[PDB]
């Protein structure tokens, strides 16, 4: 579970995210679909290109469900609960797609924030999106 | 690289005694049941209501057939996995859309059918040739994803 | 969740393994080390030829450790908590195993229970050895 | 397996500017602290009971700085990983009792690293190239287990 700690270097490390939130959502799902080209069967709809205004919205909106579970971290899967509903059953992701995005968004965390991307915080970010995959898939049977 | 020859002997004796059709369209089955993510693509089959009615479903039979005829084809070519597969990897990659997670869950599946199946026949050095094949199947199929 | 389909649905199929608890956990292991080999790395003192006293011995600490948490599903943490901190602590198996585990256990059963091996238990049989290996993990960090 | 001339271009100028000796001692300190299991194979190491310890440890960055340049050479033969890494593949396997899985996970670590070290020059090309290398080390380091 996530300690008092994990709890308080998520904050911070969202916490200095701030506004560019959506910017490193984008970012962080452009790394995924170049790194992990399997995650993109998800997307066939999508215009996957640099640039493209359909990830930057996707991205968006993954940061702002981010932003959400920061801001109820002692209450998480209530505030994912219509996400947890949505993937598990309309757009049924495979959970290791869940890992996948994760770890993106930890290298995208990691290539902005020099100074609080210490080993510490990148434990305690690595938790919390670890959580955030399970309660997203918790409710997949 | 994987199979040696008591290995390759193994599968192809058990599997001459497969019902292709049957273990077919129980596999499929029982991975839209057991992993009921995987009925993404198949919401156009009907009713998926139930494990009974997944089970039952005659689209879901058809397609299993289809899919475990292809995979009892490519078991004639234990050295040449990746070239067998390869034209089914495109089309499972560029026009149904399929994440390999999904060939590798099937995989396993397979095993707990064969399993079920043939009990103790199915001992613990066949179950190790018969994961080698799976993992090769689905490494094969998800090779020409990009 | 197990809901309570599953429970009941556990209790029946593990209830027939009853007496053959170290035979069919020493089989599950001997699967286990044979189709996946990387999980050897673990026991590289062990003897691990076929029946050997270690293995059947390890096979029905493993098979009771079940029969626990299958007495106890309603609460698995506290019944397996010391289980879970020797994992965490002492053993340290990487989190992929227990899936490797979980699969050879699920052949296991399959091969032995032709009868109580239907579809709808085998999910069941799934999520409860993906909820106890989610239980041995937890305290992990 | 398979990088593009692209990948192997971005490959080799991002590690024209890497320390080998720091960053391998950051990667493997950071998988100490992230994955905390992994510790279990650094018995003799000294202090790891936190995070300050285990990036400070000598002997962790004296290990990192072995790792890294084993990996460093193995990026000179990127069209031959297997080979390149047969032999540590079997001392890991028969003398280490190392589960290859904690090599995918120091791959991921390693990335992260980079991305933290060189920032926006880390693009999610190179890393894209990167993710195919670290996997393709991971396998082959892998490949000799039994
Ligand atoms: C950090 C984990 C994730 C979070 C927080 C997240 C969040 C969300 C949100 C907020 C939406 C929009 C919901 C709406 O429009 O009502 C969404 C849609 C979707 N997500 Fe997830 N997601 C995550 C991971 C994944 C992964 C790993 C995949 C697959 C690789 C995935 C694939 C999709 C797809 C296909 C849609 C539909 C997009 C569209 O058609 O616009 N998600 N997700
Ligand atoms: C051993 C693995 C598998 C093999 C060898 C295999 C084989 C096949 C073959 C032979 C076809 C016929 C395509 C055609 O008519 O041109 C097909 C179609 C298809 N497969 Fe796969 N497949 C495998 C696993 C899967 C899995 C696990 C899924 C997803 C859960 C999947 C989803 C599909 C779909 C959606 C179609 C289209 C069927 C239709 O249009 O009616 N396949 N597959
Ligand atoms: C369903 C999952 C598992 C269960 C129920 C389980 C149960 C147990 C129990 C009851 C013990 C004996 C502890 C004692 O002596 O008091 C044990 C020990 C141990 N387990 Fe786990 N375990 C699981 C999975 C794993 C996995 C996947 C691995 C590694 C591949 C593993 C490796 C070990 C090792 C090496 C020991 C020490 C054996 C010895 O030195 O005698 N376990 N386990
Ligand atoms: C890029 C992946 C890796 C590479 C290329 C690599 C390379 C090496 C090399 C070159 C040595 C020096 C052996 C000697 O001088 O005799 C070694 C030893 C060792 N490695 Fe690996 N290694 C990798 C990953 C890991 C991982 C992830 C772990 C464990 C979590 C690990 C654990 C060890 C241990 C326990 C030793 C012996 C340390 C000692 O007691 O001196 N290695 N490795």
């Amino acid at each position: 579970v996530l300690s008092p700690a994990d709890k308080t270097n998520v904050k911070a490390a969202w916490g200095k995210v701030g506004a560019h939130a959506g910017e490193y959502g984008a970012e962080a799902l452009e790394r995924m679909f170049l790194s992990f080209p399997t995650t993109k069967t998800y997307f066939p709809h999508f215009d996957l290109s640099h640039g493209s205004a359909q990830v930057k919205g996707h991205g968006k909106k993954v940061a702002d469900a981010l932003t959400n579970a920061v801001a109820h971290v002692d209450d998480m899967p209530n505030a994912l609960s219509a996400l947890s509903d949505l993937h598990a059953h309309k757009l049924r992701v495979a959970p290791v797609n869940f890992k996948l995005l994760s770890h993106c968004l930890l290298v995208t965390l990691a290539a902005h924030l020099p100074a609080e991307f210490t080993p510490a915080v990148h434990a305690s970010l690595d938790k919390f999106l670890a959580s955030v995959s399970t309660v997203l898939t918790s409710k997949y049977r | 690289v994987h199979l040696t020859p008591e290995e390759k002997s193994a599968v192809t004796a058990l599997w001459g005694k497969v019902n292709v059709d049957e273990v077919g369209g129980e596999a499929l089955g029982r991975l839209l049941v057991v992993y009921p993510w995987t009925q993404r693509f198949f919401e156009s089959f009907g009713d998926l209501s139930t494990p009974d009615a997944v089970m039952g479903n005659p689209k879901v039979k058809a397609h299993g057939k289809k899919v475990l005829g292809a995979f009892s084809d490519g078991l004639a070519h234990l050295d040449n996995l990746k070239g067998t597969f390869a034209t089914l990897s495109e089309l499972h990659c560029d026009k149904l859309h399929v994440d390999p997670e999904n060939f590798r869950l099937l995989g396993n599946v397979l095993v707990c059918v064969l399993a079920h199946h043939f009990g103790k026949e199915f001992t613990p050095p066949v179950q190790a040739a018969y994961q080698k094949v799976v993992a090769g199947v689905a490494n094969a199929l998800a090779h020409k994803y990009h």
